[PDB]
């Protein structure tokens, strides 16, 4: 059958009274932590980018994630570090503020990575990706 | 180019040098 | 085809039997 | 228009191409040859007159220059140019190995 | 009313029976309130002092 | 046409003056500089 | 005898392919980021591609190869122009080296901002995404030229009076994230 | 989080009637407004002192009845919707208030320009001197300029289509909620600012 | 400018560098047959109340009623066939571009 | 057995413009026909696939029963939740719009039972007919044609009436079913016919149909190679299939366009959009001008009169002081300074009243391809916001230790998410899954 | 392959090869001052500069009289016959 | 179509000059697109340098011999090997003493022939030596 | 080449005009029977317009020719073709 384009769903962002950002519908930081362990044990790689403060990532030292800044991610200085397969690869953004998480997600979408999901440090601890202690 | 209004008109020497052929 | 379509549309006074018998013979001989 | 000046006052003769053709058809070709020559040689009377005498104009098709055996010079005009046309659509010929793999 | 003035200053304009800024009072008042060196020049009687 | 479009790297070709001219031993591990400082210090032919 | 020299070591890519195999051809259209208009490479672009400086005797073999050798093999002599050209090559080399070293020092110190461009470029280009967190005559001339270059146009006084310290806020209500609208 | 010396020049102000401008806001908005303009608003009657009861609920001006009979309860969704409507109205006001300035080269004193403009250049200068980010797809030239864009020298005007009109309900106060007319003045400038 | 003979370069091609109606072919050609008394060689389309004319010989200096300057040129714009009110070509092009050819 | 024409003849009576319940019933009956009826129950028609062999001719005719899919819901559905086989071979024909064929055609294996073979066919004319003269002939005959089907979208070259036109294949691909519903799942034309405007027909059929046909055709090819042989494929549609395609295109252009207009009007209504001596002289509407008055002073001035406001500008009727001007302003309810007139708009501060969301129509639009983009643009943000607020409420209740959402609506949205025939954005999918997990609601 | 590249990460800047294409003396004194800072005097001169914000600002000011090409550090190490285990700070410290 | 006809009538530049002006605007847009690039770029050791490149096709460009090396993988794949090459890397013109505890019998050329003396070099068009070592300093 | 009197009665015309003539030959077959002096004197082109169209200056409009790339290679290209009869 004919494939409805994925970009056809971007027209809802043009809604003025109900837009994504200008009462919030992120739904990424609140996802169930059960599927996170399954996706973990299936992928078993480095696909989590943490975008937060240096003091915060020192206080919560997630070893497997890669530390980046949202300004850097939007500028695109980390293109060779990115998985280079925009279709198959999926990314997990570890951010403190929902604002920074959404900005990093928008930067990844602009660079071509549509499969990006936000995850909190608490959700990561509850799932077992960080393996706190 | 083609001078406008304010620019004075100057008559140059006609190009008499030999020109190559305009092949298609 | 073009000339017959134009002449039919511009005449508008004819009988479809003559146009039908030829296409019927075509259906009977060609395929 | 084809215009020229004579020594008499107000003698600015102005004739049409039709007038010059009904007078003498060779005059038009000679005038255009003179123009094309003076385009590059106008300083020296020698360099602007001597070439013209090498042209042998003839109104009709007959000419007495059959002994010199003139070769039929071939020349291409700079106007020939093929503007882009629509790519014609045709059926593609496939291959058994292409259908196999 | 379009220029920002304090209410106690509004009463001073009413006490002086002032009702409309003269041309030199229209272009000079807004400049002084921006704290810039100004040379208020106008003929005599155009309300320069105020 | 005087509006040329080409990578200006081509305007300065480096194929003829590699690092072996500025540092003769840069291909090896030892590093040494043998350069011509200016055009005034010319002993002559 | 003769010298066939293209680079410093006289090496070049294989100019002739394998017998029967398809040969490789350069790019005929000029290096233009836009597909239109398709323009054939001029002779100066061809020289720049082959390695010259756009002139027959500006760079490349025609300038680096010697002109005469003695019959017994004794080479030529050094000329003033030869020494000047060698110094010019070394000057280009040291320019590149010092530029790279300055970039490395800036990177090590941290003076390379993550935000691309400059303030003027960010105020001038909408395609740039919005980021959200001795003598004194030389100095005064630099300040004057900065004041005259920066801020080419100003917001009209009806929207925001620049003297009253009023500046408009950036708005992204109708903007789009995809750069197709700005690149097409 | 402002500095105290800077905050001394501002005062918290609740807006009763929606006002457009760099020191404006929407009906039922709390903002740090400068002293002079805030005093002007409070004297005109468009502003109120932000008390706790007023932060809870406010009365606002009604355009249909021309009286402050519209009681409004400040809620999160109301604040979001009113902020979006204020953004739309501010974009419209910016693009419909003043001129746009273009400066390019033109050899001689001719009437047409050397290099005609395009939607990309229009959007660039819009973001530059209006601080409004829009995509070039919303800029639609005139019937004569659909071919080569803005080419004349002097004064021209283009159409800019704003999609978000009927969702927020602006068709009453605005002249035309569908589109807006951007007046663009093109001139000859010096080399450094002409650049073409 | 004059860069050729009238056989190749027409007389109305001298002002080809100036912008406006001269870059088009004139409608009337009085250069053939008898010569006019005022030595006018071409006349363009009558735009509203203004019509352009090209003289022959050295430029006759006239006074444009729009700018007020004495103008020496071969191009003259006559208003409503009244040869007392003339216009230089520059004022003519500006009047047309503004759309004042019917009013002025 | 059941026919789209019978469905339309039944829906003739339903008054759509007067009752929204009637439009909802129309959409429900269309969804019923689309998802509750079998592809074998839907009518088919025969067509012949010919294969000519050029040696260096042999013809191979195959009987094909083709189901015609021209409607948007049928096209977006395809061979989803349907089987081809429960001498003649089944198949499906898809007709694309010219605007959609201009872009890269992309098909996907959506909820198919058997692996499918896809062939991108297009109408081609002999070079003697591809001259621009016959092109202008066809354009004139189509612009003069009185048929119902839209020429700009349906058959812009006239491949149904022209005798010399042949439907030839230009690209070949295969679609494999996903492991959940039963190795590439995406099909796109490649090589000849890639990104062309004439490649507008898609033939889906049994996997390796062309492979088996070429195997059966290459009989003398073995000895021809033993002692460089090309193959060409074409399609011939029978007269009944031509008539079916024409009638379906006509029914589309005469039924769905008013239906699409009514759906858009209903969506706007659900979103809340409804179609519609003094000292100071206030603005007045402009006076209607006569012929000579509306005639500009110059044909070049005829362009400036394009953009003119329909209202005059306000003014004052004398020279007065500031208090007099302010009193005149407050008495006439009109401001003089254009700056203030622009900065102070008479705007209703209240938010527009909006009736609740209609998940049923939101699902119907997505499942029937009718005004899909409009329905998304008008309801996706609202649905996401309401579901996220409900999720926040449920998480607050969970952390602590009647509801706005209806259980039927939650079930419908869960069906929409878990339906493999459609692709839902990951945001909405995960949101609905989390809300269902928190509310303990399944299926 | 679809995973983020592991291992230690290094920064790689850029350098600008700027070639003048129009007569600078024809323009005003400010653009001429900027080109003089960029070390360009006549038409047809090519220079090499870092990618610092100052140079970026200068090139943004004179972007209509010069054409610029970008070369990263690895691209420069490939263009000039210098191994990869040798940085540029040492080369700058070694040159006289 | 009076307005567009008059516009087509008057033009300040001919067609070729307008073509060159469009080429100038294209060069300016290319300069701006080039300046819009970021400052640095985070790269990895093992992966080739030409993996993060953002970008008239099917032909060989002048940078073919360079993009070959850019596409081939890197040699030094770890900071361990990097420092194992650096600690062996040595300078000569460095101002100051140099380690000699490796071999005692070897003497550097500076210590052997002083500083004001250099070996005689073959001076020809092919190879040029540095001149005036006294002027070589400061 | 002209077959009749005026330049508009050209011996070679476009296919659209040719189809127009073909349909007129059948729709108006009655007016062909009689030749009246009225029509004879009306046919005289002494009053018909003869002006230079834009194509009379720019040449006939360029249009692509029917390509025959699909034609097989001539197997007897060296042989000479004979007369018709
Ligand atoms: N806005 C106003 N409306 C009416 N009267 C005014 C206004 N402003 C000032 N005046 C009157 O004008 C008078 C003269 O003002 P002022 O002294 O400023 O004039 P001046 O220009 O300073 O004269 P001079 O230059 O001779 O000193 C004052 O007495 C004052 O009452
Ligand atoms: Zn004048």
């Amino acid at each position: 059958a004919q494939w409805v384009p994925k970009t056809a769903w971007k027209v809802s962002n043009l809604n003025k009274r109900y837009g994504p950002g200008y009462t919030l519908g992120y739904t990424h930081m609140v996802h169930d932590s059960h599927k996170l362990r399954e996706k973990l044990s299936s992928r078993k790689g480095i696909f989590v980018i943490d975008v937060r403060d240096p003091g915060e990532r020192k206080l919560n030292p997630v070893p497997r994630s890669v530390a980046l800044h949202h300004h850097d991610l939007l500028s695109g200085a980390s293109c060779p570090i990115l998985p280079q397969q925009k279709s198959a690869a999926e990314l997990f953004v570890l951010a403190s503020n929902e604002s920074r998480g959404l900005n990093s997600a928008a930067a990844l979408r602009r660079w071509g990575y549509d499969s990006v999901v936000q995850v909190d440090y608490n959700t990561l601890v509850e799932a077992g990706y960080v393996s706190r202690c | 180019g083609f001078g406008g209004f304010g620019m004075s008109v100057y008559t140059p020497k006609k190009d008499r040098r030999f020109r190559v052929q305009p092949l298609p | 085809d073009e000339i017959q379509r134009r002449v039919a549309d511009r005449t508008c006074v004819q009988e479809q039997s003559t146009r039908e018998v030829q296409e019927r013979w075509k259906r009977h001989v060609v395929p | 228009p084809i215009t020229w000046q004579t020594a008499y006052p107000g003698g600015k003769y102005r004739i049409r191409l039709t007038d010059m053709y009904e007078r003498d058809p060779c005059m038009l070709m000679w005038w255009f040859l003179k123009d094309e020559v003076n385009r590059h040689f106008v300083r020296k009377l020698k360099t602007r007159i001597a070439p013209l005498e090498k042209a042998w104009l003839y109104e009709d098709s007959i000419h007495p220059h059959a002994d010199k055996n003139p070769r039929p010079l071939c020349w291409t005009d700079p106007e020939v140019k093929g503007w882009k046309y629509r790519d014609p659509q045709f059926i593609r010929r496939w291959k058994p190995n292409e259908f196999m793999h | 009313e379009d220029m920002p003035l304090y209410p106690e200053l509004r009463s001073a304009l009413r006490q002086l029976r002032i009702t409309t800024p003269s041309p030199i009072q229209q272009s000079a008042v807004e400049v002084i309130m921006q704290r810039k060196d100004t040379v208020v020049a106008a003929p005599h009687g155009e309300g320069k002092t105020l | 046409r005087y509006r040329l479009f080409h990578p200006r790297r081509e305007a300065i070709p480096m194929h003829m003056c590699p690092a072996k001219t500025i540092f003769p031993l840069i291909n090896s591990n030892n590093l040494l500089v043998k350069t011509r400082n200016s055009w005034e210090d010319f002993t002559g032919r | 005898y003769s010298e066939a020299r293209s680079n410093y070591d006289g090496t070049s890519l294989p100019a002739w392919p394998a017998p029967g195999k398809k040969p490789t051809y350069p790019a005929a259209l000029s290096e233009l980021r836009l597909p239109q208009p398709r323009m054939r490479k001029t002779r100066t672009e061809w020289m720049y591609y082959h390695g010259h400086g756009g002139c027959p005797g500006k760079y490349g073999p025609s300038r680096e190869i010697a002109d005469f050798e003695y019959a017994d093999g004794t080479p030529a002599s050094i000329s003033g122009r030869r020494f000047a050209f060698k110094h010019h090559q070394d000057h280009l080399l040291v320019q590149l080296i010092r530029a790279a070293a300055t970039v490395e020092r800036y990177d090590a110190s941290g003076l390379l901002p993550r935000i691309p461009g400059t303030a003027e470029q960010r105020n001038w280009d909408p395609a740039i995404p919005l980021f959200l967190d001795g003598t004194m005559v030389s100095h005064v001339c630099s300040r004057v030229v900065d004041e005259r270059m920066g801020t080419p146009t100003h917001t009209p006084n009806e929207l925001a009076n620049r003297h009253e310290g009023e500046t408009l806020e950036a708005n992204t209500m109708f903007a789009t994230n995809d750069p197709s609208a700005f690149v097409s | 989080e402002m500095a105290p010396e800077l905050q001394l020049e501002y005062m918290p102000v609740l807006f009763t009637r929606t006002i457009l401008g760099p020191q404006g806001g929407f009906a039922g908005e709390e903002r740090l407004v400068k002293l002079e303009v805030a005093r002007k608003y409070m004297e005109a009657g468009h502003a109120v002192t932000p008390t706790e009861e007023l932060r809870r609920g406010l009365w606002c001006y009604n355009p249909d009845t021309d009286k402050y009979d519209c009681f409004i309860e400040r809620n999160e969704e109301f604040l979001d919707f009113a902020a979006r409507k204020r953004q739309w109205l501010d974009v419209y006001w910016r693009v419909n208030t003043g001129y746009l300035l273009f400066g390019r080269q033109s050899w001689g004193q001719g009437f047409l320009i050397n290099c005609p403009l395009r939607k990309r250049d229009v959007a660039q200068k819009l973001w530059e001197q209006y601080k409004v980010r829009i995509d070039p797809r919303l800029i639609e030239f005139r019937e004569k300029d659909r071919r080569t864009g803005i080419q004349e020298l002097g004064h021209n005007w283009c159409w800019l289509y704003l999609p978000g009109a009927e969702e927020l309900g602006i068709n009453r106060e605005v002249y035309d909620n569908k589109r807006v007319k951007v007046r663009i003045h093109v001139r000859k400038m010096n080399s450094m600012f002409a650049l073409y | 400018v004059q860069t050729g003979s009238p056989t190749h370069q027409r007389e109305y091609e001298r002002f080809h560098h100036l912008p406006g109606d001269v870059r088009t072919r004139p409608q009337f050609d009085f250069t053939f047959g008898e010569t006019r008394a005022d030595r006018v060689m071409f006349a363009w389309r009558k735009r509203g109340d203004l019509q352009l004319y090209q003289m022959s010989g050295r430029g006759e200096t006239f006074v444009c009623y729009r700018c007020g300057y004495p103008v020496r040129s071969q191009l003259v714009a006559v208003k409503a066939d009244n040869w007392d009110y003339r216009m230089c070509y520059r004022c003519y092009t500006n009047t047309v571009h503004r759309g004042m050819e019917n009013d002025t | 057995m059941k026919s789209v024409f019978d469905i339309a003849r039944s829906h003739v009576t339903f008054p759509v413009s007067r009752d929204g319940t009637a439009l909802r019933r129309v959409l429900k009956d269309w969804l019923d026909y689309t998802e509750c009826q079998s592809l074998q129950a839907k009518p088919a028609f025969p067509a012949e696939l010919c294969i000519t062999v050029h040696p260096s001719s042999y013809t191979k005719r195959v009987r094909l029963l083709l189901w015609s899919a021209v409607l948007p819901w049928e096209v977006q559905r395809g061979l989803s939740m349907s089987v081809l086989e429960p001498s003649i071979i089944p198949g499906m024909l898809f007709v694309m719009s010219p605007e959609s064929a201009a872009q890269g055609l992309c098909f996907w294996s959506g909820a198919i039972r058997q692996p499918i073979d896809i062939a991108f066919i297009a109408p081609v004319e002999p070079p003697a007919a591809d001259t621009p003269s016959f092109s202008e002939l066809r354009q004139r005959r189509l612009q003069l044609s009185l048929e119902g089907y839209d020429i700009s979208r349906f058959f812009p070259d006239g491949e149904l009436e022209s005798p010399t036109v042949t439907f030839a294949v230009q690209s070949h691909s295969y679609l494999d079913p996903f492991p959940d519903c039963e190795r590439r799942y995406t099909a796109t034309p490649e090589g000849v016919g890639r990104g062309n405007e004439n490649v507008r027909y898609v033939l889906e059929t049994r996997r390796n149909l062309l492979r088996d046909s070429i195997r059966s055709a290459l009989r003398e090819c073995r000895c021809t190679h033993g002692g460089d042989v090309e193959v060409t494929i074409s399609l011939t549609l029978s007269d009944e299939l031509k008539e079916d395609l024409r009638e379906k295109a006509r029914l589309y252009t005469n039924y769905v366009v008013p239906l699409e207009g009514h759906v858009r009007r209903h969506i706007k209504c659900l979103s809340g959009i409804s179609p519609h001596p003094p000292i100071i002289k206030p603005p007045l509407p402009v006076k209607v001008g006569t012929l000579a008055s509306t005639r500009p002073r110059s044909p070049m001035l005829a362009d400036e009169a394009e953009g003119r406001p329909t209202r005059l500008a306000p003014s004052v009727f004398g020279r007065h002081d500031a208090p007099a001007l302010q009193r005149a302003q407050q008495e006439c309810n009109q401001l003089i300074s254009a700056s203030a007139l622009a900065r102070i708009p008479n705007t209703s501060p209240r938010a527009p009243e909006i009736p609740p969301i209609d998940y049923e129509i939101f699902d119907l639009c997505l499942r029937l391809g009718l005004c899909q983009s409009e329905a998304i643009y008008y309801f996706y943000g609202r649905i996401m916001r309401e579901w996220s607020k409900e999720l926040r409420r449920l998480r607050a209740a969970k952390s602590h230790g009647d509801m706005v959402l209806r259980e039927e609506d939650v079930h419908r949205m869960l069906r929409l998410v878990h339906d493999p025939s459609l692709q839902v954005p990951p945001e909405l999918s995960a949101c609905v899954e989390a809300v269902a997990s928190l509310r303990k609601i399944t299926n | 392959a679809a995973a983020i590249a592991p291992g230690p990460y290094r920064r790689v800047g850029n350098i600008f090869i700027v070639h003048c294409d129009d007569h600078p003396f024809k323009h005003s004194w400010e653009v001429n001052r900027m080109l003089r800072e960029l070390r360009l005097e006549f038409k047809g001169q090519t220079t090499i500069v870092p990618d610092i914000p100052q140079v970026r600002k200068r090139i943004w000011r004179v972007r209509h009289i010069v054409k610029v090409d970008v070369l990263d550090l690895d691209e420069a190490k490939a263009l000039i016959g210098v191994p990869e285990h040798i940085s540029f700070t040492d080369l700058a410290s070694q040159l006289p | 179509r009076y307005r567009t006809a008059w516009r087509e009538l008057l033009h300040p530049l001919p067609v070729r000059a307008r073509k060159m002006e469009w080429l100038k605007r294209d060069a300016v847009e290319e300069n701006e697109e080039i300046l819009r690039r970021p400052y640095y770029t985070i790269k990895s050791y093992a992966l080739p340098p030409a993996v993060g490149r953002q970008e008239i096709r099917g032909g060989m460009h002048s940078s073919h011999s360079l993009d070959l090396i850019m596409r081939q993988p890197r040699r030094v794949k770890t900071p361990e090997q990097l420092r194992a090459l650096r600690d062996r890397l040595r300078f000569i013109g460095v101002t100051g003493p140099m380690p000699q505890a490796t071999s005692v019998s070897t003497k550097s050329y500076t210590d052997t022939y002083g500083s004001r003396l250099r070996p005689r070099y073959p001076e020809s068009w092919d190879t040029v030596p540095p001149h005036q070592p006294s002027r070589e300093l400061l | 080449a002209l077959w009749g009197w005026h330049r508009t009665e050209a011996k070679f015309i476009s296919r659209k005009q040719m189809i127009s003539e073909q349909v007129q030959n059948r729709v108006r077959s009655g007016k062909e029977l009689v030749g009246t002096v009225y029509q004879k004197a009306r046919r005289q082109p002494w009053a018909k317009y003869n002006g230079m169209f834009p194509y009379d200056y720019n040449g006939p409009a360029r249009r692509p020719a029917a390509s025959f790339v699909d034609a097989p290679t001539p197997t007897h290209n060296a042989e000479v073709c004979g007369t018709a009869y």
